[PDB]
């Protein structure tokens, strides 16, 4: 449904170009998270980028938020 | 698509 969770990075993430959905993040990086039913989850940077993420790589540090 | 593996621990 509408829950966004926080994620903590537990190491840094480089996007390839060549898949354009994917968003790069820095460890230790607080991310925004949601649909974290499956593997790819939906991110949300603090300077505003969008895109997904490898759950392996992140911690659920909060939420869920409405 | 899989995951990536995990970075040196």
């Amino acid at each position: 449904d509408n829950f966004i969770y926080k994620a903590k990075a537990l190491y840094p993430y480089d996007a390839d170009d060549d898949d354009a959905y994917e968003i790069s993040f820095e460890q230790n990086e607080i991310l925004q998270v949601s649909d974290i039913e499956g593997r790819w989850w939906k991110a949300r940077r603090a300077n505003g980028e969008t895109g997904i993420i490898p759950s392996n790589y992140v911690q659920l540090i909060d939420g869920p938020e409405e | 698509k899989p995951l990536p593996p995990l970075p040196l621990a």
